[PDB]
RNA sequence: AGCCGUGUUCUGGCACCCUACGGGGUCUUCCAGGGCACGAAGGUUGCGUCUCUACACGAGGCGUAACCUGGGAGGGCGCCAAUAUGGCGCCUAAUUGUGAAUAAAUUAUCACAAUUACUCUUACGAGUGAGAGGGGGAUCUGCUUUGCCCUCUCUCCUCCCA
């Protein structure tokens, strides 16, 4: 009651998504008239008619209420919502201008507005046989289509870990206290036998004496963020197939049995399916109230290169240890993106959309001429969540366990840094 | 906590008056729900605001702010509508952590509610007398 | 100021057509409510935005703004739009505010402004 | 397109034999469904495979392969179980565009079927007679 | 080789426990079908993987691989989530020639089962006592 | 190591603006200092980085570099976060032979200052006009 | 051939500890000496930058947009071998129109000019699919007759190096 319909509380009073309502909502019937009136303006058989009578007789559609979700992952992926709108009969307004000049004194010319008609809706259809095949091949080529980027990401993250380890060595040298031994890393960048000039200082030979290290760190962590972005974008596979289905509308008489209206309506129905992947443990209970942003990822990288920093003259130790700790925090946060990755969500959607139409008036010798434009009011749209996946999936846990291992190791390394 | 007509019954010195704050809306730019007593002059009405700040990345602490404003009439012997002369303000900001608990939240609420009625704060605000 | 479906009848040169404006999300970046045509596509075409900016260090002086936008296509080939801004002081009264609203409506319905809008002719 | 016992009717020269291929399975490593005649010895079963390759970034074309495998028994007068001596292959390779039609591709199928029926291919395969 | 619920009865030292293993998705990258306990958490703990590599220029010599894997875990006194303190697992590998016969393969299966049932392997694993 | 506060004056065309630059640190790699305005915003804080080099191997002359940033700080930007819209770069570079003199350096120094103060460079830096 | 530097390495010590006041084990490198190999932006144009020139002008290098040479990856086709797949060969931006084209007509080669994915009038331009790149930092009580991070830029035979 406190939270909106599609939400619920957790153990420690944390915002969470109510699956029972998300995937199994309470349908309800509705018969809310939208345009239960039509207006004819003009003259027919020398009779100016401008009445306004109703057109809608009875409505009935089942649908679901309004819901709210919240991302259940660091990347911000939201869960899918079960929705239904399956009108018993379709609806399409026709703002046509019927007119026809017949002999023996018989002319008609007027314009119709807010005139709709109900017709059958082909709900019974299933393209599973056509959609299921279009996953296996995609998965098989996946590794052949992105193994390159996954491998370069795996090496980039290990390179980040190596950089952080070298930085940790330098910091530990700083903490223990030594000017000459502190140059262990300094010799790892100059590519040359650098000689001293005078008596230096600990913080002086560490604040920017490691500019190549800082530049490398910034560059390759931006590199990893960029690849990361794509990689998590790569954890989703949506595919759909569309076909055309022409339909006929029953006869109708906008006037009082003065002229008949017939023709055809062109629609297409497309069946779509989308599979997703994420953690299989914390997906149900993902703390959205305590997470770090994504900007601090750039913040930490640029901090050491920032030539504006007063904490180097007040508390170097605190600032550098906080740098470590926040890096480890972000690392652990992104770690959950690769722990036990399996099918977590799945939706199947069936939707109908008009494309074209045709109109033909026939009362006596095909006297009517129609030049109208069609527009729909009600379209069949049914999107249901499903958990049964009757086909071989692409379980991407084994191919990501390495990344999880790497991030855990790096977090251990950085949390091992003490004041 | 949906908005609706709030009617404070007995309030005041002798405890006889009542207040009816009608539902204005919620400024969404800052997530602030507002309530006003029935009138016409925006400058001559008792107003109340309630706001609910979730733990930001730079804060990590739940906040509830509740404000009350009451302006004086000092209506003049003619010459136009009254003029705002004095403005009584009250502000309360409650604060907890993420693993906060309903019970001690209501506890602090009721503690302050009964403090406001105890004789200490009575003459502390009433007569402006330093707590002594 | 509840947001709901608005049925504007007797509009146009001869006051015959009707506009059905359903509400949308109130823009949280600046607190502005929106209404759009019944749809489907015209929803993202036609627009009516409403905001009531309360006093601030630059306002003082409430400012109620109403913007209307009509794009005409055939790709949007033309775009008409209008904007109304009522500035009201804090001591202003709803008497004053309804007077002003009703006066502006009666002006737009008066012959002079139909002449100056529809055919775009200065009062001469 | 569920796999299922395929019973190919009149078959061969006079058109009197019949073939019964049981669904084996579908190798997903390359997305290929396998059918095989009911028997015991894998080396002496009639085999068939069908695959459909979607258009990829380096292909951008619909592909469908149908492969047919016919070993010959040549069982020896005792001395051990039969050994494979000869193996006939058939390899059919349909390829179409993203925008092609069920019409087109059914039509070209039935074209191929009629062609394999027609007298030309008859003696061009059976008799090994060069087309002339 | 349809995949479905497998009910492994009369197992353990006294042959009284039962194991229910449901199927999961088959590894497309190398074609490996998997079962695991009915769940919930033990599903990701216990695993049974089966694969059949068919012949090729590398394979000749069909190869049937059957891995079983049982993680023993527990909960520290004070912890919440169980940690795996041990991992038992075994691998069975059949290599058959293309001329192999269902006859041969079947008795092989049965002989392996009977050996596993025999006192010899019984004590050779249960107690890890070599044959002497 | 430069740790001195500079109280500048006669800023802008009117000459009535004043500024103060407080040190922020030293960059122990290239002999660079850092000075900023009092504040807590990049756009509102003006940057002054002086740098002095000595001959090592790549060059045989000194280098006195001076980089000043005067970002345009906008007030109204959708919130109380004054951002930057126009970054004002001012880069000065010197090169003195190792056999030069403090007299010569002061000579160039004062000539630069006087040209900057005169109406010569003002027309080319502010109004952007060529030498007619 | 010198050596500048890089790498390769070994001798004494730097260091401790031990032995016994006889003498030894060592790791981290470095101080000296010794053994051995080594030093190359493909060309053009265009932009920002470091240094030398100096009236200016220019020059070298740097980082880079784009252009050409070769080379590679994909590359399609056929030839195939035993299916899967292994091997062999051949091949690549292309299409249309204008100049030359033979005495006269075509007219390949070259040049010249445009095109590139679908639907929309074929007018301008719009929509969508696909990919490429960049910026934003994007979660709290949002919608959803769309399934889900927002937005900017570029391409519809490609990508990579000298």
């Amino acid at each position: 009651p406190k939270l909106p319909r599609g939400l619920r509380f957790g153990a420690d009073n944390e915002i969470l998504n109510d699956f029972q309502e998300l995937w199994f909502p309470d349908l309800f019937i509705e018969s809310s008239d939208t345009h239960p009136w039509y207006t004819l303006k003009g003259r027919v058989l020398n009779a100016h008619l401008d009445d306004r009578l109703p057109n809608v007789g009875g409505r009935q559609v089942r649908r679901t209420p309004h819901r709210v979700t919240v991302p259940i992952a660091s990347s911000g992926l939201r869960p899918v919502t079960t929705v239904q709108y399956d009108p018993a009969a379709l609806s399409f307004l026709l703002n046509a201008r019927v007119d026809w000049d017949f002999g023996n004194g018989d002319s008609a010319n007027l314009v119709i507005n807010d005139f709709l008609f109900r017709t059958f809706a082909p709900k019974e259809f299933d393209f599973s046989n056509s959609l299921v095949p279009r996953y296996t091949q995609a998965f098989s080529a996946f590794n052949a289509k992105y193994g390159t980027m996954i491998g370069e990401g795996l090496e980039t993250i290990k390179y980040l870990g190596l950089l952080l380890r070298r930085l940790r060595e330098g910091y530990r040298a700083v903490k223990r206290g030594d000017l000459r031994a502190l140059r262990r890393v300094i010799q790892s960048y100059h590519n040359g036998k650098w000689k001293p000039a005078t008596a230096g200082n600990l913080w002086l030979e560490f604040r920017y004496g490691l500019m190549p290290l800082f530049y490398d760190i910034r560059d390759v962590m931006l590199d990893w963020q960029n690849r990361h972005d794509k990689i998590q974008r790569l954890l989703r596979f949506s595919v759909g197939h569309g076909e055309d289905y022409v339909v006929e509308f029953d006869n109708l008489y906008p006037a009082v049995a003065y002229f008949k209206l017939k023709g055809e309506i062109t629609l297409e129905r497309r069946h779509r399916h989308g599979i997703s992947y994420a953690n299989r443990e914390g997906y149900a209970v993902f703390d959205n109230g305590s997470l770090r942003p994504v900007s601090d990822w750039k913040e930490l990288a640029t901090a050491f290169i920032n030539p504006h920093e007063v904490a180097w003259e007040l508390t170097p130790y605190s600032f550098v240890v906080d740098w470590f700790l926040n890096v480890g925090d972000i690392l652990a946060q992104q770690g959950q993106l690769y722990h036990n990755i399996d099918i977590v969500d799945g939706f199947d959607r069936r939707d109908i959309r008009l494309k074209s139409f045709t109109i033909k008036g026939e009362r006596n010798g095909r006297p009517v001429n129609v030049s109208a434009s069609l527009s729909a009011v009600d379209l069949f749209y049914s999107r249901l969540h499903t958990s049964n996946l009757p086909f071989a999936t692409l379980d991407l846990d084994t191919t990501f366990s390495s990344f999880k291992h790497v991030l855990d190791s790096i977090f251990l390394l950085t949390q091992r840094v003490k004041r | 906590a949906k908005l609706e007509t709030v009617t404070l019954g007995n309030i005041g010195k002798d405890g006889k008056q009542t207040l009816v704050l009608n539902p204005r809306g919620v400024n969404p730019t800052n997530g602030v729900a507002s309530l006003s007593q029935a009138g016409a002059v925006p400058a001559l009405e008792k107003r109340v605001t309630v706001s609910v700040s979730q733990p930001s990345r730079n804060r990590k602490n739940y906040k509830v702010q509740v404000k009350i404003q009451n302006p004086t009439a000092c209506t003049a012997n003619g010459s136009c509508d009254p003029s705002v002369t004095r403005q009584a303000y009250a502000d309360v900001t409650f604060s907890f952590t993420q693993y906060s608990t309903d019970e001690e939240r209501a506890f602090v609420r009721t503690e302050l509610a009964a403090l406001l009625a105890s004789p200490l704060l009575i003459d502390a605000i009433d007569q402006l007398n330093p707590a002594y």
